[PDB]
């Protein structure tokens, strides 16, 4: 006997039903941050219309933090935060332009959310990211130079200061920040390893993100022996603003 | 110029971590950890320690027996000549039993060793699955790894056990050998009328390509935000930072939508898992349900048609 | 609309070409010069694909014209046209769509560079996307050029390009023995394993067993040391995944590039250099 | 000849790991020997002794 | 060293040896039944 | 048997052993049923007491 | 102790364990007696 | 000819790792030698000695 | 003091038991091969 | 004729790693040479000397 | 040369020794392998006699 | 006709790395050249000169 | 002393090493005598 | 540079050369025997 329907055809159709169900599941999970959307439709509706697209948002999940750190929920209602910028044009879809000195505006690649004002912790409950002054069990791996005492140069090759310490991850041993004693003001500021190139034979750290004089305004730590999530983002974002803001040419275009 | 965060320029050292303490009933870990400078250039310099209870000890014993039976038979097939074993290594193999034996345990001289290696490798893998399950349980972690491992085991089982049993013959299973298992792969497509026309083969390719697409995207995305600590995905997930915001906006502005730091790992999980689910289903249907995938595709209207520029008289017709 | 945290990142500038002229978004999409340029290449290419489906290989009235999604095929020219432009109905349509595709892809990558400049992030993603583009260009430009005809490109058809792959592969009798192909596949498989391991680990520590708090960096490292005696690290797994995926694309491009231009016999026979070493 | 201080081996080798490794080794060995013998003339399942049950039907 | 005291090592040994010998005695009985049923040398 | 064999549960976790015995035994049972179905002893396809496909 | 059980707790577990294992083996014997009667294999 | 201070080797080589390595090596070597002998004319399992046990 | 941590007396005691156990092992090997030579001489 | 201060080699090379390496190397070499010899006419197992034990049963 | 001894001020004596030992063992294995692949083969040359022929 | 100040090359290049590189390159080159020659008509091992020693058996 | 041994320890170890090596080489010579008598290969 | 003093480099070189010459001597002897048994050129 012959039939057009066969088991291979049945099974492939069954797969499509599963797969489209899976995609809808995934798109819901994708909306646990950043939704509902900031639109001009919600503004004029007086907030009546929430823009969420399809599928709609999932019910909130809870993240229980260790060491009695509290509970995080997702999705969550997050308060609007003023933008320190003015639109270049009033038309929708236009960019904005930072107010004041761009490096210091907290806008564009200088921007960042306000992370929590407590430190990431080791499993045992100590501050995770700390200078080698504090975690004395750490050493420099034999074969590699000690960054302490190296001179830090900005994007234009001028001396910004000297490395005064190294900040390490106690959970997963690696350098996360260099501590820079800034020549101009004698403050000690963090420098993320992600923005640092070593010139080993010269014992120099090169920082392409900012000029030497920009080190004077790197955001400062409340406590010299630990760093909060909040301060980590403020530090890293300040260097990143330099990628677009630190010189005029960086605005573009090429042509 | 900028630091790309591909290689660690300056490593630091601390006393080796012995690991998160395990609950009562777990055995103490074994090994004195060492440090590799060159591994420390690309990743973690620490090697060891390792956990080894009953599950893993049994797994490793079964697995070494299986591997040794294969290597032994390869060397015997060049008459113990170690130099010819190195010459022909990629060609040598441990061969499935002849078709005359069906699914019966075949003689030691002609297929018994294949059947024993498949049995003992399979038990070794199943026990390794239990190991991945137990190691998550002892740390209080969920079982995502063992579920994905089970999907790969499903495909492996279909190749060497389920389909051969359904088809009535160990001779239809896979040989243990480098080039021999490539012969088997090509011959399987030939025998079943071109695996390109198997729709679960097409899906498995979409998901294998998609896995490389997604790890290239995600790997590169995270390194581009590692300057903001984006590689620390636990705290970016509980406490969204500018790493996670910039990652999502890069993709939203590029292609119109984006995921979250947690949910990209769900996309990645399913893409990889569906590679081997669809692969198992595709092989499971070959020979049992569909005997010629090209003709199955003709029947369901899928095969392209071309202007005829070559053609051959069938001498069986003449 | 914008993500609820997005407005504070929508900055002016960072373009490579265009400046204020095209420096704007359209809904979620950033546009810019390469958005406009890429949009034109893209819309043209797609519409020429639909036009090619509309007329088929031998005209819209023949039995070969079809809108069946699996059977639509737009094919390159005969090898006899060499490096010249064929007539539109004899493969030239494929050639124009190819140029559109390359321009759409490259414009997409440069748009990605402008987005990285706005966000002040590294350039890893457009760098990585360049490997996929490079493989596509090996297939339709470098390898056809080295053999002397654009007609060595693959056809634009969902199933018809699988026929191309099959027949190019079996020109070398047993393509599995291509050494760069073996290496590339090893990277594809290892990448899929690594991706499932990485996805699993992040989800299992952020979604732990009921009653458990979110797990730690120490748990992640401990978990794979417990299984394999080694943990590569949370930064390095992303280095590794990028290395495996780009290596898979790179050795793919190499493996088709040597198949024809740098080797014409069967692929198993390449291994005779090994068999013929005067050691055995 | 055994040794009167042989008991001191358990001051050297951990008793738990020894027990675990013996159990594991003997399970694999037991399965291996049964399969090896079933692959030879000594096979007692397919020997049609006392009768062939596939021939009855 | 293992953490056992000298006396603990004595006690474990006595139970270990008695249990192993009992296991070996089962193995011996099994091979006697197998040899009577199907001598293989 | 030794009077202090009960002391095995002072060094080997009882719950772990019990669970490992149950899973070992279930897999062993599947394995042996599979082995026996691969031999002359097969009781499913022996057509005893009768062949039911041969009745249709 | 290594497992946490006291001495009397090991004694109680052992008695219930040995009784249950023997009952399980008793079932295995009944099943093999039935199987030998139906289809003797040696 | 042997040496009187040979016991001092255990001041050099760890007794535990040496004992473990010995029994692992000897067990693997014994598996290997039985496999080699079974693969040759000396095979004692499939030699049909004292009789062949496979009945027709 | 020593590389292993055994004392001089400890190494002597371990050596005594180790040599006796190893010789008992070799004695079984010899008996096994005498049996094997009588059953199936191979040279 | 070796040197008188040759014992000073154990001031340079670790006696432990040397002993372990020699033991490991010698075992592997022993396995290798037995296999090489078995692969040739010198094979003493499949030479059917003194007799063929499979012939007895076949 | 008279100042050749100063090479040990440049190259680690320990690593040179280990490297010499490792290279010489590999070379020795390689050369035996190469020579055995040719007409000079002394193991399979049936000299003084074929022992497989003896067994026939 | 070498230069009088050619010795200053060692003020530029590490004398240790050049030495270890020279030894490594030369060994690899010597292995490669022997294998190349053995792969040609010049092969001096399998040429049956002075005699074929397999022909003795 | 790079290895940590004193000069007398290196002297004591050498004596026992050289003696054991020669005894091993003695066994190897006896083995090859028997193989040459049983199955000469040159 | 390695840590060896000048005198140490002298003593190591004397033994190194003496030992290497001893090894080369055996190679010549083995080769001589090989040529007498199976001349290859
Ligand atoms: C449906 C999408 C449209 C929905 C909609 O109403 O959009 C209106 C929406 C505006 O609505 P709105 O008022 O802002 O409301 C906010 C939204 O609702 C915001 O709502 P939202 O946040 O829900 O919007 C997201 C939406 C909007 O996003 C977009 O606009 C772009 C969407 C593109 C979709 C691409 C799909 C590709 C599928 C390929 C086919 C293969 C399928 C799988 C086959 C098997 C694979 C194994 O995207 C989607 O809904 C679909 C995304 C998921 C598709 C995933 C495909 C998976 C394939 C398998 C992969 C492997 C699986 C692993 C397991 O967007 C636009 O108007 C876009 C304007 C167009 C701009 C074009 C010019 C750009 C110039 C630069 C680029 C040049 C080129
Ligand atoms: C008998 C046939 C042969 C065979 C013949 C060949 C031939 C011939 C080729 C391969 C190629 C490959 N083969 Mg092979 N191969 C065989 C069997 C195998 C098996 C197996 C399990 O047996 C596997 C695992 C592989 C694996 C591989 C990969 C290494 C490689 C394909 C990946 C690639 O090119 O990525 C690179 C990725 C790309 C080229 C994609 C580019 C994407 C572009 C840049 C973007 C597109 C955007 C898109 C249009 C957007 C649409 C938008 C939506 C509509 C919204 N082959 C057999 C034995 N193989 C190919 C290769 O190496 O190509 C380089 C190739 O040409
Ligand atoms: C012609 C070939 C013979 C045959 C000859 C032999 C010979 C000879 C032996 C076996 C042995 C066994 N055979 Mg058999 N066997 C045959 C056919 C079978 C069939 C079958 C479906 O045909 C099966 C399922 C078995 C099953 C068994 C197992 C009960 C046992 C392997 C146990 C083990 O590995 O423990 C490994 C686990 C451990 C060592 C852990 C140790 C801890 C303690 C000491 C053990 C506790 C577990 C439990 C009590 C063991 C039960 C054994 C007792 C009989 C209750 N045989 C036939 C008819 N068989 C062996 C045996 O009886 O051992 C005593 C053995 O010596
Ligand atoms: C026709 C070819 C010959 C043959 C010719 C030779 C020759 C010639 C030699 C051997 C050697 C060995 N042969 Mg053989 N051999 C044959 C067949 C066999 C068969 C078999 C199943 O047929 C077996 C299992 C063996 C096994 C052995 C080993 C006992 C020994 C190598 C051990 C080693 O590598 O130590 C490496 C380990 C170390 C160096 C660590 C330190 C050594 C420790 C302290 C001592 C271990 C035990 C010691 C080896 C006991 C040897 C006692 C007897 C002399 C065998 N031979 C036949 C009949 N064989 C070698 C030997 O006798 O060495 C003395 C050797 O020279
Ligand atoms: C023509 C065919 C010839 C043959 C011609 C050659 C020639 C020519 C040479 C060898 C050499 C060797 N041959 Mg051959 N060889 C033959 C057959 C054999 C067979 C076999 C199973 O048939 C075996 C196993 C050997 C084994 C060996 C080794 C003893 C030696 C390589 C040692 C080494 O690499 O040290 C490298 C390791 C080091 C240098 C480390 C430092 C020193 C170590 C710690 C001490 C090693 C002791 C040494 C092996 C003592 C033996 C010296 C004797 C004079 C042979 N030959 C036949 C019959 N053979 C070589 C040799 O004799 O070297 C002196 C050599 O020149
Ligand atoms: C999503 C689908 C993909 C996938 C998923 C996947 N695979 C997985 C997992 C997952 C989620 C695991 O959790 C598991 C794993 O543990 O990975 C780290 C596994 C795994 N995938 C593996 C391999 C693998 N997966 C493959 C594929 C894939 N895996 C997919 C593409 C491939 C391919 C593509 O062919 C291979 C080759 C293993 C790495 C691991 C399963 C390991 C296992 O079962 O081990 C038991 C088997 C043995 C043979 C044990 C042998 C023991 C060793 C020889 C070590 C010897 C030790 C000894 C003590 C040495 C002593 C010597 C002395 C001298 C010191
Ligand atoms: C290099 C490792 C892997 C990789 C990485 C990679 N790919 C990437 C990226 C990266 C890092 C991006 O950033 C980029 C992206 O934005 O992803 C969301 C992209 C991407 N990889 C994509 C596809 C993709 N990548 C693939 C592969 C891979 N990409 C690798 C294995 C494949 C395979 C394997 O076949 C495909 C199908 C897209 C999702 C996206 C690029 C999107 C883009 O360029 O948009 C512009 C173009 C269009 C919207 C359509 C253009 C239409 C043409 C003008 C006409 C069509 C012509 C075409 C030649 C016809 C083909 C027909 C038949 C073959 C069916
Ligand atoms: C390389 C081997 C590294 C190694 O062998 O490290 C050992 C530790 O092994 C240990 O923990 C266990 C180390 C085993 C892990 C080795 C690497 C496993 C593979 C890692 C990669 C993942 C596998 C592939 C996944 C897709 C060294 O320690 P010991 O052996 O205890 O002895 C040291 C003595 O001095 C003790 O005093
Ligand atoms: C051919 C037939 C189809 C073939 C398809 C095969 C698919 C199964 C094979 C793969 C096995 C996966 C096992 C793990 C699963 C898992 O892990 O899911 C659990 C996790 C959640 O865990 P957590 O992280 O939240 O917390 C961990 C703490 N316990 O993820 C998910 O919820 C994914 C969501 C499931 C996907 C939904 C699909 C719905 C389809 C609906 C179709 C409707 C059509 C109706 C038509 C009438
Ligand atoms: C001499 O060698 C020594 C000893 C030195 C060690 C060296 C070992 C070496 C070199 C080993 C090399 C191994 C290689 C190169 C292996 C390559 C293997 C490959 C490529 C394998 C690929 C695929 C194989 C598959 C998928 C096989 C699957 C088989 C299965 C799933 C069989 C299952 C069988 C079962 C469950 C049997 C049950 C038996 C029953 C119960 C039915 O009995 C009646
Ligand atoms: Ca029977
Ligand atoms: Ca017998
Ligand atoms: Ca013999
Ligand atoms: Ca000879």
């Amino acid at each position: 006997i012959t039939h057009y329907i066969d088991a291979a055809q049945i099974t492939i159709w069954a797969f499509w039903l599963f797969f489209f169900g899976l995609i809808i599941y995934l798109r819901r999970e994708d909306k646990r941050e950043g939704y509902p959307l900031d639109s001009d439709r919600t503004e004029r509706s007086g907030g009546r219309v929430k823009v969420v697209g399809f599928p709609d948002l999932p019910d909130p999940k809870t993240f229980v933090l260790p060491h009695n750190g509290g509970t995080v929920v997702a999705p969550r209602v997050e308060a609007p935060v003023a933008v320190n910028a003015t639109p270049f044009s009033p038309a929708p879809g236009s960019p904005l332009v930072p107010n004041g000195d761009p490096m210091l505006s907290g806008f564009g690649p200088a921007a960042s959310p306000d992370r929590p004002k407590h430190c990431d912790l080791t499993f045992e409950g100590l501050p995770k990211i700390v200078p080698m002054r504090v975690a004395k069990e750490f050493s420099i791996a034999e074969g590699d130079p000690d960054p302490r005492g190296m001179t830090v140069v900005g994007l234009d090759g001028e001396v910004a200061g000297t490395v005064s310490d190294v900040w390490v991850d106690r959970s997963e041993p690696q350098i996360r920040y260099l501590e820079v004693e800034v020549a101009a003001n004698k403050k000690k500021v963090l420098l993320p390893i992600g923005f640092s190139r070593f010139d080993k034979k010269a014992r120099k750290v090169k920082v392409d993100a900012i000029k030497a004089a920009h080190f004077a305004n790197v955001p400062t730590l409340s406590n010299p022996d630990q760093v909060t999530l909040y301060e980590e983002d403020k530090v890293c974002a300040y260097y990143a603003g330099g990628k677009l803001y630190a010189t005029a040419e960086r605005a573009g275009p090429l042509l | 110029p900028e630091y790309q965060n591909i290689f660690t320029a300056v490593q630091v050292r601390a006393p080796a971590y012995p690991g998160v303490p395990l609950p009562k009933g777990n055995l103490p870990r074994i090994g004195r950890p060492i440090f590799s400078y060159w591994l420390g250039k690309i990743g973690d310099a620490q090697i060891g320690p390792i956990y080894l209870g009953l599950t893993g000890t049994l797994s490793i014993f079964f697995g070494l027996v299986a591997i040794s039976i294969i290597g032994f038979n390869m060397l015997a097939s060049v008459h113990w000549d170690v130099f010819q074993f190195l010459k022909h290594f990629f060609w040598l193999g441990l061969e499935p039993p002849p078709p005359q034996y069906g699914l019966r345990i075949p003689p030691l001289s002609e297929g018994g060793w294949w059947l024993m290696a498949g049995l003992f490798l399979t038990l070794s893998i199943l026990l390794w699955w239990v190991r991945t399950y137990k190691r998550a349980e002892a740390l209080g972690m969920s079982q995502h790894l063992s579920w994905a491992f089970a999907a790969a085991i499903f495909f492996y089982l279909v190749l060497g056990f389920i389909r051969p049993v359904m088809m009535g013959s160990w001779a239809k299973a896979v040989p243990f050998g480098i080039f021999p298992h490539l012969d088997w792969t090509a011959a399987f497509s030939i025998r079943y009328g071109n695996l390109y026309y198997n729709p679960f083969h097409m899906l498995s390719i979409a998901f294998l390509y998609g896995s490389a697409l997604l790890f290239a995207m995600h790997g590169a995305t995270i390194l581009s935000v590692s300057r903001f600590g984006g590689d620390r995905e636990i705290d970016q997930i509980t406490h969204r930072g500018t790493a996670a915001e910039r990652a999502a906006l890069f993709w939203r502005w590029t292609m119109g939508f984006n995921v979250t730091m947690e949910s990209i790992h769900r996309w990645a999980w399913w893409c990889a898992v569906l590679t081997v689910i669809t692969a198992g289903i595709g092989i499971l249907l070959s020979g049992t349900v569909v005997d010629n995938w090209y003709l199955w595709a003709v029947k369901h209207g899928m095969a392209p048609a071309y202007p005829e520029v070559v053609t051959a008289v069938n001498p069986y017709e003449t | 609309a914008m993500l609820s945290f997005e407005k504070k990142y929508r900055v002016r500038g960072g373009t490579l070409i265009g400046g204020d002229l095209f420096d704007f978004w359209v809904g979620p999409f950033y546009v810019g010069f390469f958005g406009v340029v890429g949009f034109c290449f893209t819309l043209l290419g797609v519409l020429l694909i639909v036009w090619g489906a509309t007329i088929g290989p031998t005209g819209p009235t023949s039995d070969l014209q079809t809108y069946n999604l699996w059977r639509i095929s737009i094919a390159p020219p005969d090898l006899s046209y060499g490096l010249r432009m064929a007539p539109l109905t004899e493969g030239g349509l494929w050639q124009i769509i190819t140029i559109c595709a390359a321009g759409a892809f490259i414009s997409w990558a440069l748009r990605e560079v402008e987005i990285c400049r706005k966000l002040g992030i590294g350039f890893h993603v457009p760098f990585a996307f360049s490997f996929a583009i490079g493989a596509y260009l090996v297939l339709v430009f470098v390898r056809p050029l080295l053999m002397g005809a654009w007609g060595h490109g693959f056809p634009y058809g969902i199933l018809s390009h699988l026929d191309w792959v099959s027949n190019v592969g079996y020109q070398f009798l047993h393509f599995h023995y291509n050494p760069a192909h073996m290496l590339a596949i090893s990277f594809f498989f290892t990448n899929c394993l690594a991706l499932s391991m990485h996805g699993s680990l992040i989800l299992s520590v952020t979604n732990p067993q009921k009653g458990e708090p979110v797990k730690t960096s120490e748990h992640e490292n401990t978990f794979f040391r417990d299984i394999v005696g080694y943990s590569i690290g949370a930064l390095a797994i992303h280095r590794l995944g990028l290395f495996l995926a780009l290596s898979a694309a790179f050795w793919s491009a190499v493996c088709i590039l040597i198949s024809g231009p740098f080797w014409t016999r069967g692929w198993p026979e390449w291994w005779n250099w090994w068999l013929e070493l005067p050691l055995w | 000849t055994m040794n009167a201080n042989l008991y001191k081996i358990w001051l050297i080798l951990d008793p738990r790991r020894v027990l675990v490794s013996i159990v594991a080794f003997q399970i694999v060995l037991g399965l291996l020997i049964h399969m090896i013998v079933l692959s030879t003339d000594l096979n007692w399942l397919d020997d049609n002794i006392p009768v062939s049950y596939q021939a009855l039907g | 060293l293992t953490g056992l005291t000298d006396d603990e090592a004595k006690e474990f040994h006595a139970i270990f040896m008695q249990s192993m010998y009992a296991w070996f005695g089962l193995v011996v009985i099994a091979h006697l039944l197998a040899w009577l049923y199907r001598p293989w040398l």
